[PDB]
């Protein structure tokens, strides 16, 4: 559940 | 072994000091162990990794890395040039789609995944997982974290970039596993590291150079990349044999340069990963  | 003219992080993690260029460490290099990256998938065809790099698992159409932040993090961990662990095998796992999110169902099962599949493979060094990634707090994901772990897997985890508290984030917020912030190359706290007691260590985060897709280099920031450089300093001290899956974080936040960080707020850890590396 990112774009981290 | 010497590298010289190493990416900042790399020389970092070898020194008691900042400012140094040069990467060192010992040449067995990880060999023997494994690291599952478990993000967007990993360019294996990429030169730099050496034919050590390999898709394991899916959970969307390709295996493909369409995104890039996989292949950076894996880069990280083991590829020749820009990595800790320059002779590790790296198996990567997609749970995150091209535009780097992913359900945590997806998540979870990809943990679940690795936990199982170690027993498959041949790692008589032991067995890394780099996850460098995470989202709100979840007992769910923290629970998976916490499985991967006991199941002899060292689980590094990127404490996150909201410049606060990780204990509203998951898999950070775990206490079982190695919860990781990132540092920039004067020895300042990232601006955007998470920080709070559940931290176990830092590592560099801020302009990190790695491999990147179609074959190439970039430079990025985040815990997302502080995380990797944990990773493969766990799969590089236990080919040395100097501690275990178990207590890898313990045994790095042990022998960590200590105080060494500024604007470390006030009960979180300043501990900066090392090497110890004495030639
Ligand atoms: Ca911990």
């Amino acid at each position: 559940v990112l774009l981290h | 072994a010497a590298q010289t003219n190493a990416p900042w992080g790399l020389a970092r993690i070898s020194s008691t000091s900042p400012g140094t260029s040069t990467y060192y460490y010992d040449e067995s290099a990880g060999q023997g162990s494994c690291v599952y990256v478990i993000d967007t998938g990993i360019e294996a065809s990429h030169p730099e990794f050496e034919g050590r790099a390999q898709m394991v698992k899916t959970y969307y159409y390709s295996s493909r890395d369409g995104n890039g932040h996989g292949t950076h993090c894996a880069g990280t961990v083991g590829s020749r040039t820009y990595g800790v662990a320059k002779k590790t095998q790296l198996f990567g796992v997609k749970v995150l789609d091209d535009n780097g999110s992913g359900q945590y169902s997806t998540i979870i099962a990809g943990m679940d995944f690795v936990a199982s599949d170690k027993n498959n493979r041949n790692c008589p060094k032991g067995v890394v997982a780099s996850l460098s990634l995470g989202g709100g707090y979840s007992s769910s994901v923290n629970s998976a974290a916490a499985r991967l772990q006991s199941s002899g897997v060292m689980v590094a985890v990127a404490a996150g970039n909201n410049n606060a508290d990780a204990r509203n984030y998951s898999p950070a917020s775990e206490p079982s596993v190695c919860t990781v912030g990132a540092s920039d190359r004067y020895d300042r706290r990232s601006s955007f590291s998470n920080y709070g007691s559940v931290l176990d260590i830092f590592g560099p985060g801020t302009d990190i150079l790695s491999t990147w897709i179609g074959g190439s280099t970039r430079s990025i920031s985040g815990t997302s990349m502080a995380t990797p450089h944990v990773a493969g300093l766990a799969a590089y001290l236990m080919t040395l044999g100097k501690t275990t899956a178990a207590s890898a974080c313990r045994y790095i936040a042990d022998t960590a340069n200590k105080g060494d960080l500024s604007n470390i707020p006030f009960g979180t850890v300043n501990l900066l990963a090392y090497n110890n590396y004495q030639a």
